[PDB]
């Protein structure tokens, strides 16, 4: 990704756009969706995320 | 997706009757190597092949119940 | 008002019940009526035995499923009450005097 | 070995957003840090805000 | 100590739509802050209706051309971007364009309305070089504040619009140029105090008095936070007025039972065996008890009303 | 006109002479303006005896 010029946070924290976790945290998304049960299956959770 | 589907089918078969799940596993081949036909399942369980057909049809009709198919409808596309 | 509104409940039970067969012990329980609750009704309002009326109702219900272009013919009689194929076959032969396939093709 | 080819040529606006490199003629290369509203920007005395 | 000072009289409209309004009374030490706050609220909290949604006949998309037009669709949209409309009655209006001939098509050709007012008729929109074909469009002007981008409005719209409806960026900032200067005012006794000359250049959208009043209203609404901010009735129904069947309300009131408490204290499967009721009443009993958080043999908290 | 209404949440009192006050988020340009107004009122025209 490209850099950005602004602290906007503290020392041990950084700012990330929604998409990075939009494409990288999707396995954890599906896991904790099956955990609470807000989605029916993984194949439907993928469409709900899409 | 296939792992979740097979796990759900195994759970449904475990929740149903014993002989019904056994016949469904011996007919289709769930958690089994060989997929037996009607006459093979008959010669193994009961010579009357019509009773095996009735058991399979009753198992299918119980699986098509909405209260138990609400969790399997999600795999309609897959 | 006959036996405290059993007619308004028998139709609802028939429409909402599954393919479970209807007999004296089955029906009388949570029907709100005794054997005599139903005998007077079957004698006055209907004037026909139960085994024939239930079979006629099942045939009238399956007359549409046979036209719905279903390939599982063995399950059609099972989803509507006939626990065996031979019983439904005999009932249809004694009622319409036609083979099952001859009416299914139509 | 090709029957048909359908080209779409999809046009996108892609408005200005933080994350684009900007410079001038002398070479003041940089990047769009943030987009602050016209209120939070410095201004002159009479008519020209920065 | 205390001061009210009824003020803000202004009729300054010299030579243009640029008002010179003096702000008062101002205390020593409040000038810069008051001016900055007023500028902030006049630049941020002022709604304005403008070109938001347009549709031109015979046009597929905004990246095409039209026969008999000297300019492009994008240039026409950029010209319409700087067009203001005064609406008084409603908040959403629909205007039409109907002009034929050769020449500059300006804002004066749009079909006016009783409540729709055009700021300037000499606002150049487009140019027509041939009188054979004309230009016609429908502009949907909606009221809003702040700024709504196209990427958000294209997603907020749940229904898919037909082909031909162009998407227009709707700017809701009527105030562009504004400044404030703090000068010493002529006071009779306390020669310490001063005036705040506030200059603004609006496109005839919001009057200065109305703008100041709306700014003060928004400021008061966002300030009042620090000032101000530091049993189921259907269960007590009797067996007759419970909206049940006829046999479920007449036979129960004949066995020394006239309330739901006497029915729930006794066992259901032991009381329904009396040859006076029916077996279907179990459904109504379940709908009354199990659907309201009740168990078998429980004791009610407060049964009398 | 549907501007958001703030709501006080945390009035944390660390000591008798210090307080951390959290005011709910509002539209941009409002928080800084309110803070500037508050500090100006408290440090320029604050009534008191001395």
């Amino acid at each position: 990704s490209v850099i950005t010029v602004g602290p906007y946070l503290r020392l041990h924290q950084c700012g990330l756009p929604k998409k990075m976790a939009l494409e990288l945290f999707k396995p954890f998304i599906y896991g904790k969706l099956e955990l609470r049960g807000l989605a029916t299956t993984i194949k439907a959770a993928k469409k709900m995320v899409e | 997706t296939t792992e979740s589907l097979r796990a759900a089918t195994h759970d449904v078969l475990a929740g149903l009757t014993a002989r019904e799940a056994k016949v469904l596993r011996m007919r289709f081949g769930i958690d089994m190597n060989t997929d037996y036909t009607l006459e093979e399942v008959g010669k193994q369980f009961d010579v009357t092949r019509e009773r095996i057909r009735q058991i399979e049809a009753k198992a299918l009709r119980k699986l098509r119940h909405p209260s138990r198919s609400e969790v399997l409808r999600s795999f309609l596309d897959d | 008002t006959i036996s405290a509104q059993v007619i308004d409940t028998i139709v609802e039970w028939i429409d909402d019940n599954l393919h479970q067969p209807l007999r004296i012990d089955d029906i009388a329980r949570h029907a709100g009526y005794s054997k005599w609750h139903l005998q007077r009704l079957f004698l006055q309002y209907k004037g026909e035995s139960l085994g024939r009326y239930i079979r006629e109702r099942k045939l009238l219900l399956a007359a549409r499923d046979l036209r719905d272009t279903d390939q599982r013919v063995y399950d059609i009689c099972l989803k509507y009450g006939f626990d065996s194929q031979q019983t439904f076959t005999r009932v249809f032969t004694r009622t319409f005097n036609q083979p099952p396939g001859a009416y299914r093709k139509e | 070995g090709v029957l048909k080819i359908v080209k779409v040529y999809l046009a996108v606006k892609r408005r200005i957003q933080p994350g684009d490199k900007m410079a001038g003629r002398h070479g003041n290369k940089g990047v769009i840090s943030k987009i602050n509203p016209i209120e939070d920007m410095p201004y002159d005395e009479n008519g020209t805000p920065v | 100590t205390e001061f009210l000072k009824p003020r803000l009289v202004d009729i300054e409209q010299v030579s243009s739509t640029h008002a010179k309004v003096t702000l008062e009374p101002l205390e020593r030490g409040f000038g810069h802050t008051l001016g900055n706050a007023l500028r902030r609220i006049l630049l941020s909290s002022m709604p304005g209706c403008a070109v938001t949604e347009v549709e031109i006949d015979g046009v597929l998309h905004e990246y095409s051309t039209k026969e008999g037009v000297q300019e492009d669709i994008l240039e026409i949209l950029l010209n319409l971007k700087g067009l203001a409309v005064r609406v008084q009655g409603k908040d959403e209006v629909i205007l039409t364009l109907n002009k034929s001939g050769i020449g500059p098509v300006t804002a004066a050709d749009i079909t006016h309305d009783g409540d729709v007012e055009i700021v300037k008729p000499q606002h150049v929109i487009c140019h027509l070089t041939d009188e054979n074909a004309s230009i016609s469009m429908r502009i949907k002007v909606q009221r809003g504040r702040g700024y709504v981008p196209a990427s958000t409005r294209i997603h907020s719209e749940e229904d898919e619009r037909p082909i031909g409806r162009l998407l227009v960026d709707a700017c809701y900032s009527p105030v562009e140029r504004i400044a404030y200067n703090v000068e010493a005012a002529r006071v009779e006794q306390r020669t310490d105090l001063d005036k705040l000359v506030i200059e603004m250049e609006t496109n005839g959208t919001i009057d200065p008095e109305e703008a100041i009043r709306r700014a003060a209203t928004i400021l008061a609404e966002q300030l009042e936070a620090f000032v101000d901010l530091r049993f189921d009735p259907i269960l007590l129904r009797p067996v007759d007025d419970l909206e049940l069947t006829v046999r479920s309300a007449n036979c129960l009131k004949a066995e020394a039972i006239h309330y739901i408490g006497d029915l729930v204290q006794r066992t259901e499967v032991e009381l329904l065996k009396t040859p006076n009721l029916g077996k279907k009443s179990l459904t109504e009993i379940k709908d009354v008890l199990a659907s309201r958080g009740l168990s078998l043999g429980m004791r009610l908290e407060n049964w009398p009303p």
